[PDB]
DNA sequence: TGATTACGAATTGC
DNA sequence: GCCGAATTAAGCAATTCGTAATCA
């Protein structure tokens, strides 16, 4: 655990050693977009922008990636609803419970599973306006995603339209699975079997599969 | 409505999907028509009667013939017929996408189906009927039955159009600008409305000027506005705040123009304006549909194009706008990249390449000269274009090296007269072009005052007008109309797709006319196959005239002659031994007679085989030949219109269009040889190449050693058809119309695919041209047959061969005489290569000329020429190393960026990625960049060069060589001296010199 | 993302599990799937394979040569027969140890293999032993079943099964040559056995033990022996007349044996085997011109240059013997199998297989021998390049070229008759 | 410590 | 309340350069 100081809010970034060779550049890319970004109320609160930088990267295998936080009530760690209200987490829990067979559940978190890192491409969002901070985050998002992809083996992208050109935004090749968002109309996520494909690919690359029922909370 | 002429077709992507047509009437009124847009499927009667939810609409397409185009190998003359069926077919239209298991014709798009089934041309003039049209808004109607609305066609008429060309200039202190720190300084607009009025105006930011400076600017003639409502476009210079500037930009960009043309505006200009507008104010640029039911915000999006070669890989990127109002946002940068081939694609380079003229000196003295340009100096048209561009130009480049500032300019009735601040030059005719400016923008922004502001305003207005000049130079409107007519595509989609997409409209029309569907059953397997034949040159230096003879559209004509299509292949017969091969040949010669069936021998498909014969039918015309005939007709039309052109611009445009149609015709064959295509046919491509090789060998054998004596011409062999016997005369003696006293002999030296070089033992060019024309007429009349013709290209003097594809010569065209200037032609040499150098080219040119002069004079005592050339080269390179007077621009190479590499280590991609990581401006996936070799300044001369790719450095527009850095001359010197050595004849002294200087062994041809 | 992709990935993983025990078709499918997966997902943990060297040492250990100690658990003993070794997988072709190639097998054997694979899917691979056209089961393994019932239904199918033995031990016993001899006598099999493999119930690994001694024996002469329709096995005798067994004639060439010399040999209680691993043209011509001019090679076998005849054709047509050309159309319509076989199969290969010629040498002789034909029949021939004739086998094949052309004309003008 | 060969990449000509 | 929209790819032949792999 190391710390760095920046000019604007939250004035401090605490990071794990695995994120060492990016932090400096991040600072230089954050001091030029913070003033405009902090003119608006954002989800999440500024203090919870960089709480996924505390997690280690040397023991991760799969990354599940969105495009922006929840429009309202964001917690900082992607894809978490502590009261189990948001639609996306409910639907991902339903699909994974159908796969694994567990029937009695009251919540599901992707940050408890071992070897899985959840990520948001854009780290901030105005209240009620999806993809309203893309220009501020572009460089930071590209840099941090590229750093993540040097450690994981499979990258799972949620959103067909948003991640259409993900191969152009990355330099080194990596296994990529692009599917539908959980909250997509025309019910496309129900007929999605991406988790089994992820497990098959991992076991194809001499890697342990993922205990996808570990994230349930009782 | 009544008479309408179409401008654009565009789609809407809301909850309900529609198709829009934008058109104009004779008076100048704009009319929008809205159609429902469906998904189109083609099914049979048995499938149609068994669709559980009945389709929205179905139309009877009649009886159609379905053919299986798979290719199988046969070991004996028992060949099964092709699977052919005949059935009633239906074309069903669905509001939403449906999956049908056994649907056919699934490679064509929805817009093509709309056009072809409704009988509508994307670029036609029509006389609509209001019986089928209902008014839904002021200037917007709705059509439900497009088949009857567009039933009547009328002759084409001319309409007015509206244009906007814009440029921006932004402040920067140390590097490329950033939207979060650096503001916008200038915005320049050129504006053409429907009344033909041309207006030019520049807006200057006043937030970076002192109050006294604003007051003196207003006193000098400028206008100051504090609100959007108090701007007049009739004033050239207007100064305002940044917010008002962005609001004016937003108002201008929201209008319903026809073309908004910019140079690299989708990546820089429009993006910067949008982002700065959203930062300073919360506003957005909103586009509305013609029916006022869909509103969108401007947001540039990226299209990435991947390669079809190995490991796929991304290879190009393009940026587009997302408007839904009918306006076409055109970027000249992408168009010029996809159109022409240059070293650099910056605006200065394109201006230098396009706008050049020859000027005559009228005055000298002081620090200036006066040049004149007229139709008596360069050509008919170049002076006019130069005078057109000089109305706003500021700097002129003389002799490709000197940069000069314009003092006075006069536009005469015919040409131009310019005065430039240039040193004294001792000649009479010089070259002028529009290129770089020797100014330091960062330094000017560092100390900003009124004079610098006005100068930057002039530069920006010139940058805005260059867009219009290039728009007229490249003929984008004519090309757009031609492409929309031929390809059956909307006006906004012509310059976006490759050959596999632009040949689908004509293909669909042809299939519907012939009533044919082509299907595949099993997978496609790819094997290598051989290509054209290239002859080895017989000697290097000639000193005799060489006559060039060239076929016309060789591969399409081969396809037409043999009727080579995937559906006309009777079969392929193979054999693994001589016994079965002989039996098969004896039976095959009589089961399939020659006049109707054509049999082609080919190199075997697999290692264990010793024969392969492919049979093709000629009773019913194939599908590929008809496409080729269409494209050939278009090329002939545009060549004919080129022949009648007078001005230079029209000649250039028509030449480009005929070249485009030629390339498309060749692309059809290439697709026939492409695995992932719907027209894949291994046998057809193999046969096309085989017939081409046969034809080149026939022509070369007939021409090699041919004698013209008395009035008769004796060929080398019998003029016999190399495929089958025919009714032509095969006499090798023909009667000519040339004078009796002539006596000449003809020998063959070189050839590539559809070309033969014939040496004539003479030196004059008039007699040579006469004999060439007579010989061409005789060859066409008596030697060739069917649809094969040749052409007499030119006469080559002082021809020098180096390798099989590298030669330099002096060209006399067919319509030329002795008292005419030749044209220097280089093919494959180290002067057209884009990756060699600039120093290398100058040295090689001067030494080639010196060598030719020395051989003309001639001493060559023992090895005098070699000793002299090597000594001169040694002196020149030593002087260059010691003096270091040559700039960095003479040591710069070019390369294109992409991500299509086997293995990801790849020093090139790492270099570009590191540059992008450490620099503000980014190199994209289809961009060309400069690089050089740089080494520390303290190193001495290096003998053994160990790691060369570690010294590559990228040279940007703001690169200054450090005081501890130097150009790594050894690589350039090594390449130059290798090329010099490969030309001479001695070996021992050359090897000794090379080993003494670089410690390596030269390679020889 | 879809289910078809999921099943493609599962099939790819399954193929990747079993690669050493594979054939050409499986390799082609695996490479196609690897290319598709790399194209779709931009990166896959497996890469394309081109060599694919089959190996068996994964399931076997080093051969023992000294007495050892055994005691716990029940033991299963399986003898090792003599002959070539073949590997069989689930729905795959024939592969040879080290020199895996498509080897022809009887149709009944293929049908039995197909039915035994369809009976149960719990079979990894099968090891087959061949000894002069005597196909014998050698080894069978399974992670779920036991090597008792599998041999039971293999026996009931109709294919012979080795007499595997089951033994039990309570006390610390010493296994030596005496116990090996006792087991061999208990086997009561006259076939040559090399080693005994002892396995335990539950353990997948199999361990073999073999006993032998070194000796030097002289060579007197060479003689060939018949066992079937024009197929030969060589044999060399010594001064004492002892019988020696060898793997194949290729073993003779690789041993570089010379006339009237002495060579090393591994001798056992019952029989002995010559040891290999002691140019090629010299030996390949010396062996034949020592045994006799009337000899030529068919892979691992030797053959005459006999005159042959219509019986030599009708025997393999599975038709009643006859000598009247007119009647040669009657019995063809009597059996559907014969007519189907002759329609599907070609003419040149028919005469080639009737005369038992080799494939490569015959073809390389024909491809440099010009022919003159008329009405689909051969009427004249000549040689142009005699380089291949430097091979004595090519000359031996050329010897009966007249009978070849005669049977060729017979085949062509009878197939014309019967359409 | 050298000679020599094989492969990929960039470019131009048909 | 909390996305997604159907699709958009010519061939081979020859030369020149650097770097990695293999051979005495
Ligand atoms: C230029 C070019 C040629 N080719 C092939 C097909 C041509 O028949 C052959 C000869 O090239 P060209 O002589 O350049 O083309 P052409 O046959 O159309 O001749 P012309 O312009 O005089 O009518 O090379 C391609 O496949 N692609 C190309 O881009
Ligand atoms: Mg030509």
């Amino acid at each position: 655990m190391n710390s760095v100081t920046i000019s604007h809010a939250p004035y401090t970034i605490t990071y794990h050693d695995d994120w060492e060779p990016v932090m400096s550049q991040l600072v230089e890319f954050y001091n030029e977009v913070a003033s405009w970004l902090l003119r608006d109320e954002t989800s999440p609160i500024p203090d919870k922008f960089f709480i996924q930088l505390k997690q280690p990267l040397r023991n991760k295998r799969v990354c599940v990636c969105g495009i922006d936080p929840y429009p309202k009530d964001g917690t900082g760690v992607p894809f978490e609803s502590p009261n189990f209200t948001k639609k996306s987490i409910k639907e991902i829990a339903s699909s994974i419970s159908r796969l694994t067979g567990v029937i009695d559940y009251k919540g599901y978190n992707l940050n408890i599973i071992d070897g899985v890192i959840p990520w948001n491409y854009y780290l901030s969002c105005k209240l009620g306006e999806t993809k309203s901070h893309a220009i501020y985050w572009d460089k930071i998002s590209k840099l941090l995603l590229q750093h993540i992809t040097k450690h994981v083996s499979v990258l799972y992208c949620l959103g067909k339209t948003d991640f259409s050109n993900i191969r152009a935004k990355l330099e080194s090749p990596v296994t990529t699975i692009v599917g539908y968002h959980p909250a997509a109309r025309d019910h496309q996520f129900e007929k999605d079997r991406s988790f089994e494909i992820i497990n098959v690919l991992l076991e194809l690359d001499n890697k342990t599969p993922i205990n996808w029922a570990q994230g349930f909370i009782y | 409505s009544m008479d309408v002429r179409c401008i654009n077709w565009f789609e809407s992507h809301g909850e309900n999907r529609f198709l829009y047509l934008k058109s104009r009437c004779r008076n100048g009124e704009t009319v929008f028509i809205r159609f429902p847009h469906y998904f189109y499927y083609v099914v049979t009667d048995e499938i149609y009667q068994s669709l559980s939810p009945p389709p929205f609409n179905a139309r009877p397409m009649g009886k159609m013939r379905t053919i299986d185009i798979d290719e199988t190998i046969s070991y004996n003359l028992d060949i099964k017929d092709r699977k052919c069926s005949v059935a009633d077919m239906w074309l069903i239209e669905e509001p939403k996408k449906r999956s049908i298991q056994n649907a056919t014709m699934d490679e064509f798009f929805n817009i093509s189906w709309f056009y072809i089934s409704n009988g509508i041309s994307p670029d036609g003039c029509y006389s609509l009927d209001e019986q089928y049209l209902t008014k839904i808004n002021n200037g917007c109607y709705h059509c439900d039955d497009p088949r009857n609305c567009f039933a009547k066609e009328i002759p084409r008429f001319d309409i007015p159009r509206s244009y906007l060309f814009l440029a921006i200039a932004c402040h920067f202190d140390k590097k490329f600008p950033s939207v979060f720190i650096n503001p916008i300084s200038h915005t320049s607009y050129c504006y053409i409305d429907l009344s033909g009025k041309r207006l030019l105006f520049t807006l200057i930011n006043e937030e970076m000027l002192t109050e006294q400076e604003i007051q003196e600017a207003v006193d000098r003639g400028c206008l100051r506005i504090q609100s959007l409502m108090e701007m007049d476009y009739e004033r050239e210079l207007v100064l305002c705040s940044e917010i008002v500037l962005l609001r004016i930009a937003k108002q201008l960009l929201e209008l319903t123009f026809d073309y908004v043309v910019t140079f690299n505006g989708h990546n820089f200009d429009l993006r910067y304006i949008t982002n700065r507008l959203e930062l300073l104010t919360g506003e957005k640029i909103i586009f509305r549909s013609p029916d006022k039911k869909e509103a969108v915000h401007l947001c540039i999006y990226e299209r990435n194009q991947s390669s079809h070669k190995g490991v796929c890989g991304m290879a190009n990127t393009t940026f587009h706008v997302n408007n839904n109002n009918g306006t076409i946002f055109f970027d000249l940068y992408s168009f010029i990249q996809k159109s022409e081939k240059l070293d650099s694609y910056k605006l200065d380079s394109i201006s230098k390449n396009a706008f050049s003229c020859m000027g005559k000196v009228l005055n000298r003295g002081v620090r200036e000269m006066t040049f004149i340009g007229d139709d008596t100096t360069d050509a008919k048209g170049k002076a006019d274009t130069f005078a057109k561009v000089l109305t706003t130009g500021n700097y002129v480049t003389v002799d490709e090296d000197i940069i000069c500032k314009v003092i006075r300019k006069d536009i005469l009735e015919n040409g131009f007269k310019v005065v430039l601040s240039c040193p004294t030059l001792p000649n009479d005719i010089y070259k002028l072009s529009f290129g770089k400016d020797d100014i330091d923008l960062a330094q000017m922004y560092k100390d900003y005052n009124l004079n610098i502001a006005l100068d930057m305003a002039r530069y920006c207005i010139h940058d805005a007008c260059l867009c219009q000049y290039l728009w007229e130079y490249y003929g984008v409107e004519t090309k757009t109309d031609a492409g929309a007519a031929t390809y059956v595509l909307p006006q906004s989609m012509v310059f976006e797709y490759r050959a596999s997409t632009i040949i689908k409209g004509p293909l669909l029309k042809l299939l519907l006319e012939t009533k044919t569907i082509l299907v595949r059953s099993e997978t496609k397997q790819k094997f290598p196959y051989e290509g054209g034949k290239v002859f080895a040159p017989k000697q290097k230096m000639f000193s005799n005239n060489v006559l060039i003879f060239d076929y016309n559209s060789l591969y399409p004509n081969v396809c037409i002659f043999g009727n080579l299509s995937p559906e006309t292949l009777v079969g392929v017969v193979v054999s693994t031994n001589r016994l079965e091969e002989e039996i098969n040949n004896q039976l095959l010669l009589q089961k399939y007679p020659p006049p109707r069936y054509i049999t082609v021998h080919c190199e075997p498909r697999l290692p264990n085989l010793i024969s392969e014969i492919a049979i093709f039918d000629r009773s019913i015309e194939g599908t590929i030949p008809r496409l080729l005939r269409t494209f050939l007709a278009e090329r002939a039309r545009y060549k004919k219109m080129l022949k009648q052109a007078t001005s230079s611009t029209e000649k250039a445009i028509y030449d480009s269009m005929q070249y485009t149609y030629k390339i498309v015709a060749n692309s059809v064959y290439g697709l026939m040889g492409f695995r992932n295509s719907a027209l894949y046919s291994y046998a057809s491509a193999k046969s096309c190449t085989s017939i081409g090789r046969r034809m080149i060998l026939y022509l070369e054998s007939v021409l090699n050693g041919a004698e013209l004596s008395n009035g008769m011409l004796r060929f080398a062999n019998t003029l016999s058809n190399p495929f089958y016997m025919d009714d032509r005369d095969i006499n090798p003696i023909v009667k000519t119309s040339l004078p009796i006293d002539y006596r000449f002999r003809f020998r063959s030296v070189y050839g590539d695919t559809d070309s033969v070089f014939t040496e004539i033992d003479s030196q004059d060019v008039d007699k040579s041209i006469e004999i060439a024309k007579e010989l061409e007429r005789l060859i066409n009349s008596r030697v060739l047959f069917n649809n094969f013709k040749i052409e007499f290209e030119a006469v080559y003097k002082n021809l020098i061969m180096q390798s099989k594809k590298k030669y330099t010569t002096m060209k006399y065209s067919a319509s030329s005489n002795s008292k005419s200037v030749p044209e220097r032609i280089n093919k494959g040499t180290s002067e057209t290569r884009r990756d060699v150098s600039k120093f290398h080219k100058n040295m090689i040119k001067t030494y080639k000329t010196r060598l030719s002069e020395m051989l003309s004079e001639g001493r060559m005592n023992s090895n005098q020429v070699c000793i002299d050339i090597l000594r001169s080269l040694e002196t020149d390179l030593r002087s260059e190393f010691d003096s270091r007077s040559s700039p960095l621009e003479l040591f710069m190479l070019s390369r294109m960026h992409h991500s299509n590499y086997k293995s990801a280590d790849n020093p090139n991609m790492y270099l570009v990625t590191e540059y992008n990581k450490n620099n503000p401006e980014t190199i994209e996936l289809g961009e060309r960049y400069y690089f050089a070799y740089i080494c520390p300044a303290n190193v001495p001369w290096t003998k053994k060069l160990v790691n060369i790719k570690t010294y590559e450095t990228i040279i940007d527009r703001s690169f200054k060589l450090g005081s501890n850095q130097r150009i790594f001359y050894e690589v350039y010197f090594k390449r130059l001296t290798s090329e010099i050595v490969n030309l001479l004849d001695n070996k021992v002294l050359c090897i000794s010199f090379f080993q003494r200087m670089f410690g390596s062994r030269p390679t020889f041809y | 993302t879809s289910s078809a992709d999921l099943t493609n990935l599962k099939e790819l993983l399954s193929l990747y599990k079993s690669l050493r025990f594979s054939d050409s078709v499986a390799i082609e499918k695996y490479n196609s799937l690897v290319e598709w997966g790399t194209s779709t997902y931009w990166k896959i943990g497996v890469q394309k394979v081109t060599n694919v060297e089959t190996s068996i040492s994964d399931y076997y250990d080093e051969v023992k040569n000294k007495p050892f100690n055994i005691d716990p658990g029940y033991y299963i003993f399986l003898p090792v027969y003599f002959g070539s070794v073949f590997i069989y997988s689930k729905g795959k072709n024939m592969v040879e140890l080290g020199s895996g190639n498509s080897f022809q097998i009887p149709d009944e054997i293929r049908s039995a293999c197909n039915k035994v694979l369809d009976s149960d899917n719990g079979i990894d691979f099968l090891r087959f032993v061949l000894l002069n056209n005597r196909w014998i089961m050698e080894d069978a393994i399974s992670k779920y079943q036991s090597p008792v019932n599998i041999f039971k239904l293999a026996s009931e199918y109709g294919l012979n099964i080795p007499n595997y033995l089951e033994i039990e031990i309570e006390e610390d016993t010493l296994f030596d040559d005496e116990l090996y001899s006792i087991m061999e006598r208990s086997f009561d099999d006259t076939f040559p056995k090399i080693s005994i493999s002892y396995i335990k119930l539950g353990e997948l690994k199999r361990q073999v033990v073999d006993f032998f001694k070194f000796s030097f024996m002289y060579i007197e002469s060479i003689k060939v022996d018949r066992i079937g329709d024009n197929i030969f096995i060589p044999s060399v005798i010594t001064k004492s007349g002892k019988k020696i067994l060898v793997k194949d004639v290729d073993h003779l060439i690789r041993s570089k044996v010379r006339e009237h010399t002495f060579v090393k040999v591994k001798k056992k209680n019952t029989f002995s085997i010559l040891y290999d691993y002691d140019t090629r043209g010299e030996v390949i011509k010396r062996i034949i011109d020592t045994i006799g001019r009337d000899y030529y090679v068919n892979g691992k076998y030797f053959s005459k240059v006999g005159i042959a005849g219509l019986k030599q054709l009708t025997n393999k047509l599975d038709i009643n013997e006859c000598a009247t050309v007119d009647e040669l159309v009657d019995e063809i319509n009597k059996s559907g199998t014969v007519k189907r076989k002759i329609k599907n199969q070609s003419v040149f290969d028919l005469s080639r297989e009737c005369l038992g010629y080799p494939e490569a040498d015959f073809i390389t002789l024909v491809n440099n021998m010009r022919f003159k034909i008329e009405n689909c029949k051969v009427v004249n021939f000549n040689i142009e390049n005699t380089n291949c004739l430097n091979n004595p086998s090519i000359e031996t094949i050329y010897g009966n070229f007249n009978q070849f052309v005669s049977i060729f004309n017979t085949v062509t003008d009878v197939k014309k008759r019967l359409f």
